[PDB]
């Protein structure tokens, strides 16, 4: 009885406050980190660099004037979401950029840092191995097994509806072609 | 490695955001919420309270419910960890016989009820059959031989019913026979060690094979538990109905052991300590809609004021009707099995009342069904949902309806002879109405009322096919239809519960004359 | 680093003097240490605690379940600041009685809950029967029922159970005593055995308004009148109509909270009737009858100079004592309870009490305790009683009467008038003290036609289900309406209180009016009607 106690008081009785704005800084911090720094690295070695923003994400000097049309994003689940309301946007250019608008819940929930590292694998896929093209027959041949197997509910999870139709294996001329639908993969 | 304050299994962010179990080949693991892979298969989203071991607050655990190790007799629907698990044991009675310290032996029917400051406390209401099974048996004070200072003996029989949605299992509720205000005339032994058998929801004790528990006991402990002085049966002539009260003192309960999978009766936990809980911590939603009869639910809500409290996630009363009975969107429109939402009256207690007028007010909204998704339900609200087309009486039991919707469910004649008509009418019907005038008209407009006794309505049967069967000979002469005139017109009256008499007048007048009477029926001579 | 706790209640040593709060965090709660700006905006209440007690109040749950919410979800709302001590009080209210001789006289009864003065620990009630004459004919008991010098009449009642405290009670239900005059015990109403299977809730019935109260009177074979009466005693009932209710307080066992399942289960070992003690001699206790003049009492925890470990205790301050424990707020700053200034209310102590007081008066050099409400100190075991000042009240605490001035405001609202009766809409509070009207007629010249004039024919005012009070003529009239012998004739309406009522007739029998105190209500010529 005397050992229940404990667990359950560490965990409610926060010795002291941070701060009113501390724990926002410290809450994206510790998110990033989880991230493996040599990704760090390669971003900022192509140029642009993330900077954290605190207010409306939809009103900012980086993004005000570039992309305006370009309202309608696509969550990981695909539903559609205006930006103003979106905590996260990305934008792929001559200055790569990515802005992650803070908050003091990303350690606490993880729908939303699963998004965050949502938009770090596009950069990643997009921006940095489509230098090199790395993404290549390994990717593809991983890609072609799934397609083929068992009732694998595992296709559902990461090809949209346009794979879905696609009758016979993927072959090496449609990555060129079609580059998109691949690196969202 | 995850932190899990509840310590109840399920991690803290999945408590708090949805989740789902999910079967993969022949392992169940539990997963976060996918919206796209978890729908298509048909899986239901979980939500619940990181600091509850159990959110509803009955005595299986959060992770216990959504995974099946759990007595395997709670219900489905309450599998669901906001609906709270419980049980709701009333009493039907069948039938009675009396006698004198000429035996008046009546079938009943029996209807759990519920009024009006209405209060968690379950009761129920037998209702006597009035009909006349002999001709010559007028006014029961004679054909039983009472006099000013005789006494009747009452015995009856009676079968538990438990419409809740969890089981009992050692002891059964002592329950008090009451009739009129306040004069009690018997309470029920809770019989000792007896009750060996086990209560399902939604069963019966003792079973529909077994021969119904004799009230009395048959042996020496009371010589006529039941007796009764000269004023009661003279009342009880007055009112022919009685109320059956039942309190809530059932067995220990069932838990679910992990080392080996075994449940077994933990004689420490006993639902007497645990219902108050549930009754002060859930909102409680009444609704009529399946059979007519009052299903009881109880859904876990937030009550702002106690911080503990507030973790439970918020159910707006749309969500609750999908996951506590049923209803669906099959085009986004709510529905239960056709029946779109409108058709439902929405009754609230003043309490209740108050705090919706509130919801409305900041949603600028009159007509609740459109915002209806928009409304935060509250600890402690009572809700009662009834369906719109059918009148009721002072106990919110079904008593009738508009005469226009009456006529529409008979405009289908099967079958029409000289001998009666067989109808196929939906089962829900035929709880309101409780028998026929038949009459047959003059050229001239005449009017000859053939069962012209108020006690001589019963003629309608029911065959074993489902097909209403209306027999003329039961309560006629035992014979077959005559017809004057191939142009006299045939009606057929029909009399709902509400709009009965069941005794005679003031100077004992018999004939149905001043009975308001709904035309059900109009054949000409020849087609019949 | 091992934060220090020796009271091993959960909250840290210094988190309980200084200030705490507990907040829910989307859907996580945590314990936070009071910020002074950024708290106060979101309406969270500042608790103090004491370091070395596990449950300041001294009562069953822990400094840290009251405000975690970790408890029994019955315990009354108030209750759950850890400075209020959560218990039971457990009285008997007496519906209504019927006598006969060993033709039966059945009238009903009302009861209030009652405190007298140098006021002990232990609950007690009173019943006052009816006195107005039912049927016509039924002119003097004595002889409505055949009572002889040698006879014995048999009393059965029906009575049902009230808690008025803050904490369940859950197996065992009290023994009371009915006592009549000042010491004639008429019968202990026995504690029936492993029937209170139900709980009571503060603020609830048992059995509930919806079930029949329970016979008191067994209807068995236990005896055959249990409550026998030799002639003396049923004639100072005669003379006083009064019966007191002694109740003691051996309730139950207590409900506690487990953690390891969260399951509240009734503990075997801890009964109630081992802590009561405790509070009993720690707490201050405050009276009220402000809500609906019912008295309602609440135990708040204060220190003790003569006691080390009770130093300890959060110093509580008079004003804010009222705050926590029965609704009191400060819209502008003055201290009221819905509307009602809390200088319309009278402050009353106990000699002791009185005493302490006049010293904390004298080092502030004040003489108005409104005032310096925020600058009292309560030490332990004061007893203060706050009454409406605008009520007469009587030897035992009860509502009473009320100054004239009072009784005329509470009726300048004539929402109808006809020769029918009136139909009024009082304040529900003031028709607990008005026993009934006296109707009376008055000549063009001067003159008085009392309608209603028996002192046994007052009750002639009822209640319509929409709470407006309906005053019928025909009831103790011959059933006619009422006749007027002039449209210029003026007539006047009296009403009596109880304490200025009438119970038996006079030395020779007198049923007029004649030497009552009767306040003027209605005046309105045969025209204005």
């Amino acid at each position: 009885q005397e050992e229940h106690l404990k667990e359950i008081m560490k965990h409610i009785v926060k010795i002291e406050v941070k701060g009113e704005e501390a724990v926002k800084k410290e809450a994206a911090e510790k998110l990033l980190e989880k991230v493996p720094s040599d990704v760090l690295e390669m971003y900022k070695a192509i140029g642009g660099k993330i900077y954290i923003v605190d207010g409306d994400i939809t009103k900012h000097i980086s993004l005000e004037a570039l992309s305006e049309d370009k309202k309608k994003i696509k969550d990981i689940y695909g539903k559609d979401a205006l930006l103003h309301e979106h905590y996260v946007y990305a934008k792929e250019g001559y200055e790569p950029v990515l802005v992650i608008q803070s908050s003091e819940d990303y350690v606490e929930n993880t729908e939303k840092a699963l998004n965050v590292y949502y938009e770090i694998g596009k950069i990643l896929s997009r921006d940095i191995l489509s230098k090199i093209n790395q993404p290549y027959q390994k990717f593809l041949d991983v890609l072609n097994t799934i397609k083929n197997a068992s009732d694998s509910d595992g296709q559902d999870l990461l090809f949209t509806n346009q794979l879905k139709e696609h009758p016979t294996d993927f072959s090496v001329e449609f990555l060129e072609q079609n580059s998109n639908e691949v690196q969202e993969v | 490695t995850v932190p899990d304050r509840d310590n109840d299994g399920i991690p803290d962010s999945l408590e708090v955001e949805g989740y789902t179990v999910d079967v993969k080949n022949k392992r169940t693991f539990l997963s976060p919420w996918i919206s796209n892979i978890h729908e298509k298969k048909g899986l239901t989203k979980y939500k619940s309270s990181p600091e509850k071991w159990s959110t509803a607050s009955d005595p299986y655990s959060d992770f216990e419910k959504v995974t099946g190790r759990i007595d395997k007799n709670v219900s489905p629907e309450a599998r669901h960890p906001l609906v709270a698990a419980y049980p709701i044991v009333h009493v039907d009675m069948e039938n009675i016989i009396l006698s004198k310290n000429r035996t008046i032996s009546k079938n009943t029917s029996t209807s759990r009820t519920h009024t009006s400051g209405f209060s968690n406390s379950n009761s129920s209401t037998v209702a006597i059959d009035h009909s006349l099974s002999l001709a010559g048996e007028r006014t029961w004070a004679e054909t039983m031989g009472l006099n000013t200072a005789d006494t009747a003996r009452l015995n009856a029989n009676i079968r538990y019913v438990n419409t809740g949605t969890a089981p009992i299992y050692n002891v059964l509720p002592t329950t008090s026979l009451v009739l009129g205000k306040n004069q009690t005339l018997a309470t029920i032994k809770a019989k000792e060690n007896q009750l060996s058998q086990i209560l399902a929801p939604n069963n019966y004790y003792p079973s529909k094979n077994l021969a119904p528990i004799a009230l009395n006991a048959q042996d020496d402990f009371s010589s006529t538990p039941i007796t009764m002085n000269y004023n009661q049966f003279l009342e009880l002539e007055k009112t022919k109905q009685l109320r059956l009260d039942t309190d809530q003192v059932y067995g220990n309960i069932a838990t679910y052991n992990f080392e080996n999978g075994r449940v077994r009766v933990d004689t420490g936990s006993n639902w007497s300590e645990v219902l108050p809980q549930i009754q002060e911590t859930t909102a409680r939603i009444i609704f009529n809609g399946k059979d007519l009869n009052l299903v009881e639910r109880r859904i876990a809500a937030v009550n702002p004021s106690d911080p503990l409290e507030t973790t439970k996630p918020d159910m707006t009363l749309k969500e609750a009707l999908k996951i506590a009975f049923g209803f669906n969107e099959p085009n986004g429109n709510l529905q239960y099995q056709g029946k779109d939402i409108t058709e439902f009256d929405f009754n609230f207690d003043q309490q209740t009342s108050q705090n919706i007028k509130n919801q409305l007010a900041e949603l600028n909204a009159t007509n609740i069904y459109t915002v209806l998704d928009k409304i935060k339900l509250n600890a402690k609200m009572n809700i009662l949902i009834r369906d719109k087309r059918f009148h009721y009486d002072r106990n919110n039991i079904a008593v009738g309806a508009d005469e226009s919707v009456v006529k529409e469910a008979h405009r289908e004649v099967i079958n029409s002879s000289t001998e009666g008509l067989l109808l196929n009418i939906d089962k829900d019907i035929r709880k309101i109405l409780s028998g026929y005038i038949v009459e047959i008209e003059d050229t001239e407009g005449l009017k000859e009322v053939i069962n012209d006794r108020y006690d001589m309505l019963n003629i309608s049967s029911l065959r074993q096919d489902g097909k209403t069967f209306i027999d003329f000979k039961k309560y006629n002469d035992k014979l077959p239809l005559y017809i004057s005139n191939p142009n006299y017109k045939v009606n057929v009256y029909a009399v709902t519960k509400e709009n009965t008499i069941i005794n005679p007048s003031e100077n004992g007048d018999t004939s149905t004359n001043g009975i308001k009477k709904i035309l059900i029926f109009s054949k000409k001579g020849y087609e019949i």
